[PDB]
RNA sequence: AAUAUUAUUAACUAAAAUGUUAUAUAUAAUAAUCUAAGUUAAUUUGAAUAUUAAAAGUAC
């Protein structure tokens, strides 16, 4: 409540590598504040191009938000989206990249995106 | 297809198969070959595709025998 | 033509699309359908030090 | 207190049974070919409608 | 505000200050006394 | 070397012994425009030097032209 | 010692024997032939020059009371160049006669 | 002292031994019956670029990347 | 301590180790000669669609 601008502060590198559940993912790679409103932008370009028939968009919102106006700050390799399988459609790395494509732009800061499991950190960065 | 709907088609005896592979041969000239038991594979596969469940494969069991043990 | 903000953003969008030199900037030409063609921004073809950094 | 590795009483150095599955997207060299692949030209593949077509 | 890069041997001496001091910094580590 | 390795290894690219050159003559569609040897100079080799020659007897004699 | 014996018997001279080994019990025990080192001050570089010249020809006994600064005063002197060194206790040299 | 430098200096260089006398200097001691083979150290002086004279591996290589400077 | 107030500045003559510039810039390697068809036009959605309308994609 009521907090300085000095708060929250994104600029540290976090030593925490995400485990994504979802088979891809799309995972923040530096500092920054989000709006809302830029990830349901996102969230609805990449529902675009989503076969939803085998697959389930979801969205990591349960971080805190932040004063300005209320927004995230985003430390490095904070996941964002999660492409889920409903069945047995396994997708390359050049179609779940194709597909969270449409989502990057929206999305202010550098992301990457990456395959089931535990981040690997040292390959991303 | 299974996964459109969730629910299988027909049932289906791999008896039935053969004498649907039997008619189609590569060359009627030699009706020999291609043989049966890898083109029925063909036909096995697409009724698959097709969504029609199966007896000898798809589920445990061999249709009932009356007779034997 | 439209402008790409690097070489890695420039594709091959046709059959018939090619790559050429313009002087040494990398560009995309289609014989046919010319809305296809993409330059490399960068420096003009004639500049001097003063004029252009 | 100051803080350091145990040595080594068995084994590798780097860990073979527990590798930690590597990260990339497992594209092969051969089934994509862009690099890396040193294939002497007498074994070049993949000709079947340019030269493979006529072998030998 | 400062502008233009420094230039290449500046950085160089630079780079001498550092093992300069390096090499006092091994000087310390050597034994108060030795035995003759 | 590598020009007479292309000339001395088999047609199947390109065309041999034919006039037609299936790959047309084109300089002025290539790249224009300086390289880093433009400007700093061609890169520098080590000078191309004779070990243990022998000594230069009638280094005062003049060569003839050979044509004879 | 069936082989340690006839290598410190009339093989050589000597003073080969560093003794690291704390000062209350090397009056206890003492073995009169022997330099008196501190293992700080073996580690440390300040015994380089009474230690002797050619590193490969020479080799050197570590007596020492607990075996860990043993092994320490090994690596201790294999820093400086000596790599033949033979750990030795108190009891062992008791047999060789060399007390 | 024994013990070459301070205490300053002692805790700011790694280079300087400890000076632990009855213990092994890291964990316990070491079985007696190469780091460089998993640490690359290559420095790669061109870095490698696009094929833009091959059709097939300029698409295959394509990064699908997005520039983004800092807000 | 005792008292009084308050809202960069180069003797002279020489010596002297620290000013100059590392400018943005990467090419060669595609014009690219050769070939009949054959589970299969799978199935669904659709008026139609046969690898390339949508759906579904580990049947062979
Ligand atoms: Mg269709
Ligand atoms: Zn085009």
């Amino acid at each position: 409540i009521r907090q300085f601008r000095r708060y929250g502060d994104p600029r540290y590198i976090n030593n925490e590598a995400a485990l994504i559940r979802g088979q891809w993912g799309l995972i923040t790679a530096d500092f920054g504040m989000v709006t809302q409103s830029q990830m349901e932008n996102a969230r609805l370009a990449i529902l675009r191009r989503l076969p939803r028939g085998s697959f389930t968009l979801t969205m990591h919102t349960d971080y805190e938000e932040f004063p300005v106006h209320f927004a995230f700050k985003f430390t490095t390799g904070v996941p964002l989206f999660e492409i889920m399988p409903i069945s047995a459609r396994r997708l390359n790395q050049a179609e779940a990249e194709g597909i969270f494509l449409a989502g990057r732009p929206f999305i202010p800061l550098q992301t990457v995106v990456v395959p089931q499991g535990r981040v690997d950190e040292y390959h991303v960065f | 297809p299974v996964p459109l709907r969730g629910h299988y088609c027909a049932l289906m005896t791999l008896e039935m198969a053969y004498e649907i592979a039997k008619m189609k041969p590569l060359c009627w000239g030699r009706p020999e070959y291609p043989l049966l038991e890898t083109r029925v594979r063909r036909v096995v596969g697409q009724a698959r595709r097709m969504g029609v469940c199966f007896i000898g494969v798809d589920t445990p069991y061999s249709s009932p025998v009356k007779d034997m043990t | 033509p439209q402008m790409v903000m690097s070489r890695d953003e420039l594709k091959l969008r046709c059959e018939y699309c090619r790559f050429e030199w313009i002087h040494d900037t990398l560009c995309v030409r289609c014989p046919a359908q010319p809305s296809h063609d993409q330059r490399e921004m960068w420096l003009h073809s004639t500049w001097m030090w003063g004029k252009q950094q | 207190r100051y803080y350091a590795l145990p040595h080594l009483r068995t084994g590798p150095p780097m860990p073979t049974t527990l590798e930690q599955p590597s990260g990339e997207f497992p594209w092969g060299k051969f089934s994509t070919m862009v690099g890396g692949t040193r294939i002497h030209p007498l074994y070049r593949p993949d000709g079947f409608f340019k030269d493979n077509m006529y072998p030998a | 505000e400062l502008l233009h890069p420094l230039p290449v041997r500046a950085r160089k001496m630079e780079w001498l200050k550092r093992d300069a001091v390096e090499e006092n910094e091994e000087i310390l580590r050597r034994p108060y006394y030795t035995i003759k | 070397i590598s020009e007479q390795v292309q000339n001395r290894v088999r047609s199947g690219k390109e065309l041999v012994g034919t006039v037609y050159q299936k790959a047309r003559r084109q300089p002025w569609a290539k790249y224009n425009g300086m390289f880093p040897y433009d400007y700093n100079g061609p890169a520098r080799r080590p000078a191309a030097s004779f070990v243990d020659a022998p000594t230069p007897t009638h280094n005062a004699e003049v060569c003839g032209t050979a044509y004879a | 010692d069936s082989h340690k014996l006839r290598e410190k018997l009339s093989s050589r001279k000597g003073i080969f024997v560093i003794d690291v080994r704390d000062p209350g019990e090397r009056k206890l025990n003492p073995v009169p032939r022997s330099v008196a080192l501190h293992h700080h001050d073996l580690l440390s570089g300040a015994s380089c020059p009474i230690l002797p010249q050619q590193k490969s020809a020479a080799e050197l006994f570590v007596l020492a009371s607990n075996e860990s600064r043993g092994l320490n005063s090994a690596a201790a002197l294999r820093r400086w160049g000596y790599d033949s060194v033979v750990q030795v206790d108190y009891n062992t040299l008791v047999e060789a006669g060399y007390v | 002292p024994r013990i070459p430098g301070t205490a300053e200096q002692r805790n700011w260089d790694p280079a300087i031994p400890l000076f632990l006398d009855d213990v092994d200097e890291q964990g316990r001691p070491a079985p007696l019956r190469d780091p460089s083979a998993f640490v690359s150290d290559t420095v790669k002086l061109r870095d490698d670029k696009r094929p833009y004279w091959s059709r097939r591996r300029w698409a295959l290589t394509d990064k699908f990347l997005v520039p983004k400077s800092p807000k």
